[PDB]
C-alpha cells in the first residue's frame, strides 16, 4: 500500500533460499509457512505483514511460476525438497551459479547490517514518508552486496529469479493489486519520444551533439521526476533505477533541502559510489551525471489515483492522465527555458550571454514549444481482469502480456505516421511577411536557415569574411572587444542558428543548467542558477580533432621532459591554473601531466600554416604525424523491444523473424525445439521429471485436459507425507499446468510479467554500467546509453579489441574487472553477487572512421542509417545445430568513406547453448586482432592485404572446404615474411557467405574478404 | 461449433426481420463497451440492393459494403441464396480490432444473385437523418444487444458513429 | 566475361590431381602450370601448343587414358614425370576448349582417336588461335594459382 | 489535359536535410526531393507565360492568374504508374496493384500488417530500380590563382533516372495546353532541362471513399495546427507531416511560405476533407483555394485512379 | 518557350581527358572519372560549362559581355544565363581489336551500346521540335540502329568477328543495309549490346597509379601513391548548348561558337590532360 509497500519490496528476506526446506535451521531457532517467521521478522520497527489481500495476489501475479510449478508446490516449499541452491539464468536455462555458506545468519549476524540503514536512514527528520521509500528502492541492493552477501535465487524450484528481483517485480504489481478495489482503473503507462536520433544529429561542435542526447534524457526524466515523488517510487517499470545514475543524482540532491544530515551522505555518497558510479568523478565535482542513460522507451505502471497532499483521490479520470504528462514535458521545455533567460540576465554583460539576453526578448512566442515531440499511449485493466468476484481469477497470467501487447501495438500503430517536431511550430505569419528577427545580416530575400537544424529559419547570422571582427561591432552585435571574443570563440562565423539550435549552443557552453528540469519539482527555478553563478565550474568537452589526437597527446605526455624545451614559443606546454572537469574520463585520467589538454588541436597541429611546425617538431622527436581521423562506434540491441514481449526472435535472428509471428504455425519444427527444452531446463531439482511427461502431451495423442486426465506420474508420489497438503484433488497439480505449456507451446513466446521486464531492465542497467567502463576503459567518450543502444567516440585504434570486449561483456563474459562488476561466464558478479547478463539477445555495432571536419549531422545519420538497413538487409550463413540456415542480425558494419565491410559475430545461432560458446562470440575480431599483430610487428608482410585480389575468386568460387583452406593458407604463406607462421583461420570461416540485396552498396560475399577489407578500414583510418 | 453472421446495416427498411440468435454463445465479434463500436466487418468487392439489399457480387474493388457481426445462422429458412464460409479469423477486414480471435470462424453472410441483365452504374451512400440513425438504434441493437440502455448510456456517442463509420455502395437500378 | 572460369579451372584441376599418382608427376604438373602461361602469352598460342604437344608424345594409350579422364573420374594417364605432366596440361587446354564449346567436344575425342584427324584437329586449333588467346587467359591463370598452392612446391 | 514532363538529364529540387533512409556514401550539402513540390511544377509553367501585366502579388494570385486547376503529380515508367508512399522518414514507389488493398495492411492484425509494410517498403518498392542518387561536387576557379577559388565548394545529390521517366501532371484549359506541347524547359534546380509533352487522357476528377493518398503536399492553414496535431489518427493513416517551405519566389527573389503538410504520398482518412472545410472559412479559405489551385492539397483514390481537392 | 536554338555537337578527346571526382565508389580508383549513373563516363554540364566559359574569357577578351549574358554573370546574377549545356553524353569510346575474317585489317574501332544510343536519342528526339534545321538524316541513321537492339551490331559489312580489348570476342552481325558514316572517321564503330559493351568500355578506360618521389634521394615519399583514370584519346562525347532568343545569342552564335574549336577540359592541364576538339553537328549532316 501506499507507503506501507515496503513490506511488498520486503515480503522475503535475501536469504529466502538458506531457510527453505531447513538448508539453515539455526535461522529460526534463536529467534524470540516457515520462511514466512523471519520475513515476519526482519519487517519490523514499521509494519507486520500485509497478508490480508495486499501482497498476494500481487505475489502470485508478478512471479510467473505459480503458473508453471503448479499453484499448489508454488507454496509448499517440501515439496522436491531443494537443498542445492541453485541460481539459473533468466534468458538461458543451462548458465548456473553454485550458492554457498555466504548469508546472513541469526540474531547476531543480521544485526550486522539491519540497524545501518539506521544510522543514515533514520536520523533525518520525516514522517515516515515516502524518502524513506525512495532511501529503500536503490541502497537495498548496496546494503546487501556491500555485506557480501550471494544473491540468492528466488524458488529452489525454478531460479530463474534472484530474491531482488522476485520483491522488486512484487512491488511493482502491487500498485495493480491495489488500486483494482475501488475504482478498478489500474494502468500501464507509456512513454516514448520521437526522432532521437533526428533530433541529436541536428548539431555541430559535438557540444550541441552531447547535450541533445542529454535533452532527450533529462526532458523524459522530469517527466517522472513529477511521477517519482507524485505516487513515489517503483512505478517506473521498464527504465529501471536499480542501477540509474540519474536516480542516484536526483537521491543525493533530493537528501539536500529535504532531510539533508550530513554523515549520512558520507556513508551512502561513498557506498552508492561503488555499486552504481564507479567514477572518481562523482555526480559532484561535475553536479550533473555524465552520462545520458535515458532511453527514451520507457514503461509506467499506474494506480489510477491522485494525491494532492495527505489525501488521494480514488478518481477515475480515465484519460484526462497522459496530457497531464504532456503538459508536465512542455513545463520542464518552459522551466529551461526560464532559467536561460535568467542565467542571461545574471551574465547581463558578457558576448554569448549578451546574445541570449537578446534572443530570448527578440522572439518567446516560438520557443514556448518544446523542440522534441513525444509520443504516449495509455492501455487499461479493469477488476473485471484480475478477479471472479472476489478472488483470484483464471487467465490472470495471461492479461499483463496481453496489456503489453496492446501498448506495443498501439506504438507501432503511431510509428505509421512520424510528426517532426518543428512541424509544432507556427511560421505563416512571420515567413510571410518582414517579421522574422534576424541579428547580423539581415537576409534581403526573407531570411536563410540554420546551419545546425537545417530546416528552420535562423534568427542570427555572423559574417564569414570581411575582417571578421569589424563587422560584428558593425552589425549590432559586438559593440566592443570584450564580447566579440567570446562571440567569436563559441560560435564560429559564418554561422546560422535557429532558435533551438542556439538554445543548444547555450546549454552547451553552460551545462549545469540542465540540474532545472533535472531535479524536478525539487528546487525553485532560480535556487539552481543562483548556486550556479556562486561557482565556476568550467567544464571542458571533447571536439572531433581532440579525440582524433589521444595518441598524440599521450605522446607528448611520455615525451614530456624532452618536449617543452622545443615547445613553450607557442603556449603548448602551458598549464591552465582553473579546475576544468570534463566528461571525458581520459582527460580526468589526464590533464595534470604538464600539458594543456584543453586545446584546440584544430587550431595548432591541424591547421593548415602551423602543422608544418609541429612536423619538424615531430620529425625529430619520434612522434607520427596525428591521424585526422576518429572513430564513431554505435551499438544497438537485435529485438531487445521485441524480447519484452517473449518472442523467439532474439533466441533465433533471421531463423525465427519477426514477421512470422503472424502464421507462427509454419514455424512451427523450431518454436517447439526451443521453448519445450527452455522448459524442461528451466527449474532444477525434482521438477525436471514433471515438466517432461507433459511437454509433447499436447499433440503427441493427448488432446485438451488429457494429459492431465492420464498422467498421474509423480504428483501422486510428492504427495502422501505428513500434513504438507490438506486438499487430496490431484488433478490441480495438471489440470491448469498443461493449459499453462499450451498457451506457452501455442502462442510461441514466454508469458510476460513484471518480473520478466524488471529483470531484463537490472540487466540492462548493468550492461550499460559496464559499457560505460568500458568506453572509459579505452580512451573514448560517450554520447548515449539506453540499454538498447550506445553511442560514443573514441580513436581508431581502439575500435576493434572495445567490440570485441564489448559484445563479449553484453553477453556476460570477461577477462579483467569492471572496476567492481567483476565479470563471470554469464553473470556481473558485482563483490560476491551474481545477476543475470543477456546471453541469448544478440548485438549489433554501427563503426564510422571519420575525418574530424566532416559534418558531424551527417556522419551521425550514416551511423545511424548503416546501423538500421544494414540491421535488415545483411545475411549470412548461421550453422543451426550442425547444418548451415541464414541469419539476419548480430553483425559489426564498418565504414571508411564509403569503404564498406560487415562483420559477423555469432555464427551460431542459438547464440548460447553451451558455457563454451561464450568462446566463440565475437571470435571473428579476435582473429582481425591476431592478424593485425602480425602485420604490424613484422611476421606477415603488409601485402597480404592487397594479395587477397587474386585469391577472391578462387577462394569465393570453391564450395569444397579444405581446398579453400590450402588456398587462404598459402595465400597467407607466400606474405608471410618469417615463412613459418602458425597464424590460421578458424577453419569454419569457410564458405560464411553474406547476402545483401535490394539496395545499391557494395559489399564482398565471403567473410575472408570482409576480413581484408576490415583491416584495410582500420588501417587507413590510422593515416 | 462456433459460428456467426454478418447483417448489413443499409438505410432502407431491409434491417427489420434478418436476425433469428441474439446471443448463440455468450458473446458477438462485434463489441461495443464504453467508446462506442467495434469489430465492423466491411465486405470489399460486393455491393447491395437495398431494395431487400442484399450482397450483388462486384468485382470492382472500389466497392465497399459494412455490417456487425454476430452469431447465429439466419431464421432458418435459407442457405441456399447466402455465403456460408470458415475462415481462421486472419482474412477478414474487419475495422475497430479491439480484441482477439481463436483463428477459426465461421460465419454468415446476406447474398444476392447478380441479376445479370442490367449494367451495374454503382453509386454510394452515407448514413444520415438522425431520424433513420434513431429508429434504427432500436431495430439491430436492442434485440441484438441487450447490454444497451444499461451499460452504455453515451447513445449520443454510439449515434455519430453511425453516421461517420458505416456506409456502402448501392446500384441504383 | 570469364568469371564462371574459377569453377571450371577447379573442375579441371580436381580431374588432373586426382589423375596424376606419382607425387613426381604432380610437381612436374605444377612446374608446367607456372612455365606454359607466361609462354602462351609472349611467344603465342599455336607456338606453345606445338611445344606442348611435342612434348606430349601423343600415343594411343595415354591419348586414351586422357579420353577416359575427359568423362571418366579414376583415370590414370602413367607414364613418365616429365612427360606425363605435358599430357596433363594439354589436357587442361582440351578441357577448356571442350567445356566452352570453342571446339566440338565430339569432334575432340573422336580425332584423339583416328591418327588422321589428329592432325585436322590441330589444323583447327590453328582456325582458333586468336580466339582461344582471349577467352583462356582467366582459366590458366586460375590454373596457375591452384597450382602453387595444392601440389606442394618441389 | 494531362502533361508529361520527362527529365532530360539528372535534376535537382533542392530539400532541407529531409531524407536519411538512404545511405549514403559521403556527405552533400543538399539532397534532392524524389517528386518535385507543386509549386516548382507550378513556377515552371508560369515561366512559359510571363508578362509585364504581372504587377503586384504573392506570387501566387498572379500566378494562379495564368493556368487552370493542377491536379497533382506521380512517377510514370514505360506504361506503368509509380505512385508516392511514405511512412515516416521512409519513401518508396509503387504501382496501383498494390495501392487497392492497403486499408486492410492499415488495420489488420500486428504481424500479418508487419509483414506487408516490410514487403511494401523493401520487396515490392521499385523506387531504386528507377532513382539513382548521383552527387555531384562543384568548385569556382579564380582566373588570376588558377585554382580553386577558397571557400567555393558546393556539393549537391542529384536525382539520376536509369530509364526513360516522366512526371504526370493534370491540368484544364487546353487553351494554354497548346502553347505548352514540345517545350524544354529548366525544370526546377541548377540550370536543368526536361521536355513538355501534353497528351490527351481523360481520367475522373471526383470520388468519396475511406481512404485517400496524398499525390501533393496538403497544406495546413497553422490555426489548425494546435487542434490537429493533437489527434493525427483521426485524419492521417501513414505518412509524415512536417513543416516545408512553398520555394523560393523569382518575382522579387524571396522565399515563399512555410506551414506544417502531409508529404506527397501519405494515406490520410477522408475525416481530412471536413476538417479543412469546417475549420478554414473565411480569407483563410481564399487563400488556401489560391495555394490549391497550383496543384496542392490533392487526394487519389486507392482503387482507380481519380483525383479530388480539398476546397473544392 | 524561352528556348528557341539548339546545337548539338561532338566533343573529341584530343588527348587524354581527366574530369574528376573526389573518391567517391573507387572500385580501385583514387580519382574516377564522372560517371553518368550507369558507370559510363560523362562531362557533369557544371565542368562543361565552367571551362568552356573560361576559355572563351581568354579567346575572346574583348566580348566578355557576350560570354557574360549568354553563359550567367560571375558576381552580378541580377540575371540568369540565357545558354545551357546539357551533360555530355558519352557516344563512342575507341577500343583495340584483333579483327578475325575480314577485309581490310583494324587496329583500333569505335564502340558504343544501345543504352548510349537510346541517351543519345532521347536528346535528339527532344532537340528535333525547335530545330530548324532538323537533323532528320543522324537521328534516322541513330533509330534505325536501335531497331536492332540486342544485337552486336557493326556499322559496317567486313567485320563478322572480332577480339575487342584483347579479352572479349564478339560476333559481330553486320548491318542489313548501308549507313553513312557518322563522323568522318574511316574507322568502323561497333554497337555492341549491352553487359558486353559495359566490359569494352569499362577496359577500354586508362587507369594508371601515380606516385611522388622525394625530389633528393629518388624514392617514392610516404602515402604519396594513389590511381587516376583517363578517358582515352579520340573519345567522342555528345552535348546539346540550348539556348534563348536575345540578340546576343545571335551574335555569340555568329562570331564565338563558330570559331572556336578547341577547348581545354577537365583537371590536370600540367599532364596534358584535357585537350579537345568540339565538333558542332550542323555543318556535318
Ligand atoms: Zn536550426
Amino acid at each position: 500500500f501506499l507507503d506501507y509497500k515496503i513490506i511488498a519490496l520486503l515480503h522475503d528476506p535475501p536469504n529466502k533460499a538458506w531457510v527453505i526446506t531447513g538448508r539453515a535451521r539455526n535461522l529460526t531457532q534463536q529467534l524470540s509457512r516457515k520462511h514466512e517467521k523471519v520475513a515476519k521478522y526482519i519487517i519490523n520497527q514499521l509494519f507486520g505483514k500485509n497478508y490480508s489481500e495486499k501482497v498476494d495476489n500481487a505475489d502470485k501475479l508478478a512471479s510467473s511460476i505459480d503458473r508453471y510449478l503448479g499453484s499448489i508446490v508454488y507454496k509448499e516449499r517440501s515439496l522436491f525438497e531443494n537443498r542445492s541452491i541453485f541460481l539459473k539464468n533468466i534468458l538461458l536455462s543451462n548458465i548456473q551459479r553454485d550458492i554457498g555458506n555466504l548469508f546472513p545468519k541469526d540474531k547476531s549476524k543480521l544485526d550486522n547490517l539491519i540497524l545501518e540503514y539506521k544510522k543514515l536512514l533514520n536520523v533525518i527528520n520525516k514522517t515516515n514518508l515516502i524518502l524513506k521509500y525512495q532511501l529503500f528502492y536503490l541502497i537495498y541492493e548496496l546494503v546487501w552486496i556491500d555485506s557480501k552477501y550471494e544473491n540468492t535465487p528466488s524458488d529452489t524450484r525454478n531460479p530463474t529469479h534472484t530474491i531482488f528481483d522476485h520483491l522488486y517485480a512484487t512491488a511493482a504489481m502491487m500498485n495493480w493489486i491495489l488500486s483494482l478495489e475501488k475504482e478498478a482503473k489500474g494502468y500501464l503507462l507509456g512513454i516514448d519520444t520521437i526522432g532521437v536520433a533526428d533530433f541529436i544529429s541536428k548539431g555541430r561542435k559535438t557540444r550541441d551533439l552531447w547535450i541533445s542526447s542529454y535533452l532527450v534524457s533529462a526532458l523524459l526524466w522530469y517527466v517522472i521526476t513529477w511521477f517519482i515523488e507524485e505516487y513515489g517510487p517503483d512505478v517506473i517499470l521498464f527504465p529501471s533505477l536499480r542501477f540509474n545514475q540519474f536516480y542516484a543524482f536526483y537521491l543525493l540532491e533530493k537528501l539536500r533541502k529535504e532531510g539533508v544530515s550530513e554523515d549520512v551522505i558520507d556513508e551512502i555518497k561513498e557506498l552508492i559510489t561503488k555499486y552504481i558510479f564507479n567514477g572518481d568523478d562523482l555526480f559532484e565535482n561535475l553536479k550533473i551525471p555524465p552520462y545520458p542513460i535515458i532511453p527514451g522507451r520507457i514503461t509506467l505502471i499506474l494506480p489510477g489515483l491522485i494525491r494532492e497532499g495527505e489525501e488521494y483521490k480514488k478518481v477515475q479520470d480515465d484519460n484526462c492522465f497522459i496530457s497531464k504528462v504532456k503538459e508536465r514535458y512542455n513545463e520542464g521545455w518552459r522551466k529551461l527555458i526560464e532559467g536561460l533567460r535568467c542565467y542571461s540576465e545574471r551574465k547581463r554583460e558578457d558576448g554569448f550571454w549578451n546574445l541570449v539576453c537578446r534572443v530570448l526578448k527578440l522572439t518567446e512566442d516560438l520557443l514556448q514549444t518544446t523542440p522534441l515531440n513525444i509520443r504516449v499511449k495509455q492501455v487499461s485493466v479493469t477488476e473485471d481482469e484480475i478477479f471472479n468476484n472476489n478472488k483470484l481469477r483464471s487467465d490472470s497470467w495471461k492479461i499483463y502480456d496481453n496489456k503489453y501487447r496492446q501498448l506495443v501495438s498501439e506504438f507501432k500503430k503511431s510509428k505509421l505516421v512520424k510528426v517532426t517536431p518543428e512541424s509544432r511550430l507556427k511560421l505563416f505569419e512571420l515567413t510571410k511577411f518582414d517579421k522574422l528577427p534576424q541579428i547580423g545580416e539581415k537576409s534581403k530575400r526573407g531570411y536563410e536557415f540554420c546551419t545546425s537544424c537545417g530546416v528552420l529559419p535562423a534568427v542570427v547570422i555572423m559574417p564569414k569574411e570581411d575582417e571578421l571582427e569589424k563587422k560584428l561591432i558593425d552589425l549590432g552585435i559586438a559593440r566592443d572587444e570584450k564580447d566579440v571574443r567570446s562571440i567569436k570563440n563559441m560560435i564560429s562565423p559564418g554561422e546560422r542558428l535557429c532558435p533551438w539550435c542556439l538554445v543548444k549552443r547555450a546549454l552547451g557552453a553552460e551545462p549545469r543548467l540542465m540540474r532545472i528540469l533535472l531535479l524536478g519539482d525539487l528546487y525553485s527555478v532560480e535556487k539552481i542558477v543562483n548556486e550556479i553563478v556562486s561557482r565556476d565550474v568550467k567544464i571542458e568537452i571533447p571536439s572531433t580533432s581532440d579525440i582524433a589526437s589521444i595518441k598524440t597527446f599521450e605522446e607528448m605526455i611520455e615525451k614530456k621532459n624532452e618536449i617543452c624545451e622545443d615547445l613553450k614559443e607557442e603556449e603548448v606546454c602551458e598549464k591552465p591554473s582553473e579546475s576544468v572537469l570534463s566528461m571525458w574520463q581520459w582527460f580526468n585520467k589526464n590533464y595534470y601531466n604538464g600539458i594543456n589538454l584543453t586545446i584546440d588541436p584544430e587550431e595548432y597541429w591541424f591547421s593548415e600554416k602551423r602543422r608544418r611546425y609541429y612536423f619538424s617538431v615531430f620529425r625529430r622527436h619520434r612522434i607520427t604525424f596525428p591521424s585526422p581521423y576518429y572513430a564513431l562506434v554505435r551499438a544497438d540491441s537485435d529485438y531487445l523491444g521485441d524480447l519484452l514481449e517473449g518472442k523467439l526472435t532474439p533466441y533465433l535472428a533471421g531463423i525465427i523473424d519477426s514477421g512470422d509471428y503472424a502464421n507462427i504455425s509454419e514455424k512451427k519444427e523450431e518454436v517447439n525445439k526451443l521453448l519445450e527444452e527452455y522448459l524442461v531446463n528451466a527449474g532444477s531439482g525434482s521438477i525436471v521429471d514433471y515438466v517432461k511427461t507433459v511437454l509433447k502431451c499436447i499433440r503427441e495423442n493427448l488432446n485438451k485436459c488429457s494429459c492431465a486426465e492420464k498422467i498421474y506420474s509423480n504428483e501422486v508420489a510428492k504427495v502422501m507425507f505428513r500434513v504438507n497438503v490438506e486438499k487430496a484433488n490431484v488433478e490441480e497439480e495438471v489440470k491448469n499446468s498443461l493449459e499453462y505449456f499450451e498457451t506457452i507451446l501455442n502462442e510461441g513466446r514466454i508469458i510476460v510479467t513484471p518480473a520478466w521486464h524488471v529483470s531484463i531492465s537490472s540487466a540492462l542497467n548493468r550492461g550499460l554500467l559496464v559499457e560505460l567502463e568500458l568506453v572509459n576503459k579505452h580512451k573514448g567518450f560517450v554520447i548515449y546509453a539506453g540499454g538498447d543502444d550506445l553511442l560514443a567516440m573514441l580513436p581508431v585504434d581502439e575500435v576493434l579489441d572495445f567490440i570485441k570486449e564489448s559484445r563479449r561483456a553484453f553477453a556476460g563474459f570477461g577477462t579483467e574487472k569492471l572496476g567492481n562488476m567483476c565479470l563471470e561466464n554469464g553473470f556481473v558478479r558485482i563483490n560476491n553477487a551474481y545477476y543475470p547478463s543477456l546471453p541469448i539477445v544478440g548485438r549489433s555495432y554501427s563503426v564510422i572512421i571519420a575525418h574530424y571536419a566532416d559534418p558531424l549531422f551527417f556522419v551521425i545519420n550514416d551511423s545511424y542509417n548503416l546501423l538500421e538497413e544494414g540491421k535488415e538487409i545483411i545475411r549470412y550463413r548461421v550453422m543451426y545445430n550442425g547444418e548451415y540456415k541464414d541469419a539476419k542480425k548480430d553483425v559489426a558494419i564498418f565504414r571508411y568513406q564509403g569503404l564498406t565491410s560487415v562483420i559477423p559475430l555469432s555464427l551460431k545461432r542459438p547464440i548460447v547453448s553451451s558455457v563454451s560458446d561464450f568462446n566463440e562470440i565475437a571470435s571473428i575480431i579476435d582473429v582481425i586482432l591476431e592478424l593485425k599483430k602480425r602485420i604490424d610487428e613484422g611476421r606477415i608482410s603488409v601485402s597480404l592485404l592487397y594479395d587477397y585480389e587474386k585469391y577472391k575468386h578462387l577462394i569465393v568460387a570453391s564450395d569444397e572446404k579444405y581446398l579453400t583452406e590450402f588456398l587462404v593458407k598459402d595465400w597467407i604463406k607466400r606474405n608471410s615474411l618469417r615463412k613459418h607462421v602458425e597464424f590460421t583461420i578458424d577453419e569454419k570461416l569457410y564458405g560464411v557467405r553474406l547476402t545483401i540485396e535490394n539496395y545499391p552498396i557494395k559489399i564482398p560475399n565471403d567473410l575472408i574478404s570482409n576480413i581484408v577489407y576490415t583491416l584495410r578500414i582500420i588501417y587507413g583510418g590510422e593515416k | 461449433s462456433t459460428q456467426r453472421e454478418y447483417v448489413f446495416i443499409p438505410i432502407t427498411n431491409s434491417i427489420t426481420i434478418d436476425v433469428k440468435i441474439t446471443i448463440g454463445g455468450s458473446d458477438h465479434i462485434t463489441n461495443i463497451d464504453e467508446r462506442g463500436i467495434h469489430n465492423v466487418l466491411v465486405i470489399t468487392g460486393y455491393a447491395v440492393d437495398e431494395k431487400n439489399g442484399r450482397l450483388v457480387p462486384t468485382l470492382d474493388p472500389c466497392d465497399y459494403v459494412k455490417g456487425i457481426l454476430v452469431a447465429g445462422t439466419p431464421q432458418q429458412a435459407q442457405s441456399n441464396d447466402f455465403l456460408t464460409l470458415k475462415l481462421p479469423a486472419n482474412k477478414l477486414y474487419l475495422i475497430r480490432k479491439k480484441g482477439n480471435i481463436s483463428d477459426d470462424l465461421k460465419i454468415y453472410i446476406p447474398y444476392s444473385s447478380p441479376d445479370a441483365r442490367n449494367s451495374m452504374k454503382t453509386k454510394p451512400v452515407s448514413i444520415s437523418d438522425d431520424t433513420i440513425v434513431n429508429n434504427i438504434i432500436k431495430e439491430v441493437f436492442d434485440k441484438i444487444y441487450n447490454i444497451t440502455q444499461k451499460e452504455k448510456v453515451k447513445i449520443e456517442k454510439v449515434k455519430e458513429d453511425i453516421k461517420e463509420l458505416f456506409s456502402y455502395y448501392a446500384l441504383e437500378q | 566475361l570469364y568469371e564462371e572460369d574459377y569453377k571450371l579451372a577447379l573442375e579441371a584441376f580436381k580431374k588432373v590431381f586426382n589423375a596424376l599418382t606419382h607425387y613426381g608427376a604432380k610437381q612436374a604438373f605444377r612446374s608446367r602450370a607456372r612455365d606454359l602461361v607466361e609462354e602462351i602469352y609472349n611467344s603465342g598460342f599455336i607456338p606453345t601448343f606445338f611445344y606442348i604437344i611435342s612434348k606430349a608424345e601423343l600415343n594411343s594409350d595415354s591419348l586414351d587414358s586422357l579420353i577416359s579422364l575427359f568423362s571418366s573420374d579414376n583415370a590414370i594417364l602413367r607414364g613418365s614425370d616429365e612427360n606425363v605432366s605435358y599430357s596433363a596440361y594439354l589436357f587442361i587446354i582440351l578441357y577448356y576448349l571442350i567445356k566452352r564449346g570453342i571446339i566440338e567436344q565430339k569432334f575432340l575425342i573422336q580425332a584423339l582417336r583416328c591418327e588422321k584427324t589428329r592432325l585436322d584437329l590441330i589444323d583447327k586449333l590453328y582456325n582458333l588461335a586468336p580466339i582461344i588467346s582471349a577467352k583462356i587467359r582467366t582459366y590458366l591463370l586460375a590454373i596457375k594459382r591452384l597450382s602453387e598452392a595444392l601440389i606442394e612446391a618441389r | 489535359k494531362r502533361v508529361l514532363i520527362k527529365p532530360l538529364e539528372p535534376l535537382m529540387f533542392r530539400s532541407q536535410g529531409e531524407f536519411e533512409p538512404l545511405i549514403t556514401g559521403s556527405h552533400t550539402a543538399a539532397q534532392s526531393l524524389i517528386i518535385p513540390r507543386p509549386s516548382t511544377i507550378a513556377g515552371m509553367l508560369g515561366y512559359i507565360l510571363f508578362n509585364k501585366s504581372s504587377g503586384t502579388g504573392d506570387w501566387l494570385s498572379d500566378l494562379t492568374n495564368l493556368l487552370a486547376t493542377i491536379y497533382g503529380t506521380f512517377i510514370e515508367t514505360n506504361g506503368e504508374y509509380l505512385f508516392p508512399l511514405r511512412m515516416g522518414n521512409h519513401l518508396a514507389l509503387v504501382d496501383q496493384q498494390h495501392l487497392i488493398n492497403l486499408p486492410t495492411l492499415l488495420e489488420k492484425e500486428y504481424e500479418r500488417r508487419e509483414k506487408g509494410i516490410y514487403e511494401l517498403f523493401y520487396d515490392k518498392n521499385k523506387l531504386f530500380q528507377i532513382i539513382n542518387h548521383q552527387d555531384r561536387i562543384g568548385i569556382s576557379i579564380d582566373k588570376s590563382t588558377r585554382t580553386v577559388k577558397e571557400h567555393y565548394l558546393y556539393s549537391a545529390r542529384y536525382l539520376a533516372f536509369k530509364k526513360e521517366v516522366n512526371y504526370v501532371i493534370f491540368i484544364d484549359n487546353d487553351a494554354i495546353s497548346d502553347k505548352i506541347n514540345g517545350k524544354i524547359v529548366n525544370f526546377g534546380g541548377e540550370n536543368r532541362i526536361a521536355k513538355l509533352e501534353v497528351d490527351d487522357y481523360k481520367v475522373d476528377t471526383s470520388i468519396e471513399e475511406e481512404y485517400y493518398l496524398a499525390l501533393s503536399p496538403i497544406l495546413i492553414p497553422d490555426e489548425a495546427l494546435d487542434n490537429f496535431l493533437d489527434n493525427i489518427s483521426d485524419y492521417v493513416a501513414m505518412g509524415k507531416v512536417d513543416k516545408i517551405s512553398l520555394g523560393f519566389d523569382i518575382a522579387n527573389t524571396k522565399r515563399k511560405e512555410m506551414l506544417t503538410a502531409i508529404l506527397e504520398g501519405s494515406i490520410v482518412k477522408r475525416s481530412i476533407i471536413d476538417f479543412i472545410k469546417n475549420e478554414i472559412k473565411n480569407d483563410l479559405r481564399y487563400r488556401f483555394s489560391k495555394y490549391e489551385k497550383i496543384g496542392y492539397n490533392t487526394l487519389m483514390s486507392l482503387c482507380k485512379l481519380a483525383l479530388r481537392k480539398i476546397l473544392s | 518557350p524561352y528556348y528557341a536554338f539548339a546545337e548539338p555537337f561532338f566533343i573529341h578527346a584530343i588527348t587524354h581527358l581527366h574530369v574528376g571526382s573526389g573518391s567517391s565508389v573507387e572500385e580501385e580508383i583514387a580519382l574516377p572519372f564522372q560517371r553518368d549513373e550507369l558507370g559510363y563516363p560523362t562531362i557533369y554540364a557544371s565542368s562543361l560549362k565552367g571551362a568552356i566559359k573560361s576559355f572563351l574569357l581568354k579567346e575572346f577578351p574583348d566580348k566578355r559581355d557576350v560570354i557574360y549574358k549568354v553563359l550567367g554573370e560571375d558576381e552580378n546574377p541580377e540575371e540568369a544565363s540565357l545558354g545551357t549545356f546539357l551533360d555530355a553524353i558519352l557516344f563512342a569510346i575507341p577500343s583495340r581489336i584483333i579483327e578475325i575474317d575480314s577485309a581490310k585489317p583494324y587496329v583500333w574501332v569505335y564502340v558504343t551500346t544501345y543504352e548510349l544510343l537510346k541517351k543519345v536519342k532521347l536528346y535528339l528526339d527532344s532537340i528535333s521540335q525547335l530545330s530548324n534545321a532538323s537533323f532528320s538524316n543522324l537521328k534516322n541513321k541513330i533509330d534505325t540502329i536501335l531497331a536492332k537492339e540486342g544485337k552486336n551490331i557493326t556499322l559496317d559489312s567486313d567485320l563478322k568477328s572480332a577480339i575487342l580489348n584483347e579479352d572479349f570476342y564478339v560476333e559481330l552481325e553486320a548491318l542489313n543495309n548501308k549507313i553513312p558514316s557518322i563522323i568522318n572517321a574511316g574507322v568502323p564503330l561497333l554497337v555492341l549490346e549491352d553487359s558486353i559493351g559495359r566490359e569494352v568500355i569499362n577496359r577500354s578506360l586508362i587507369r594508371v597509379r601515380r606516385i611522388r618521389i622525394d625530389r633528393d634521394k629518388k624514392v617514392v615519399e610516404t602515402g604519396g601513391l594513389w590511381s587516376e583514370e583517363y578517358v582515352p584519346m579520340k573519345t567522342i562525347f555528345f552535348s546539346v548548348l540550348l539556348g534563348k532568343e536575345s540578340k546576343e545569342s545571335a551574335i555569340f552564335a555568329s562570331c564565338i561558337l563558330r570559331n572556336l574549336r578547341y577547348v581545354i577540359l577537365g583537371g590536370k592541364e600540367t599532364i596534358g590532360k584535357g585537350i579537345v576538339e568540339l565538333r558542332w553537328v550542323k555543318d556535318v549532316i
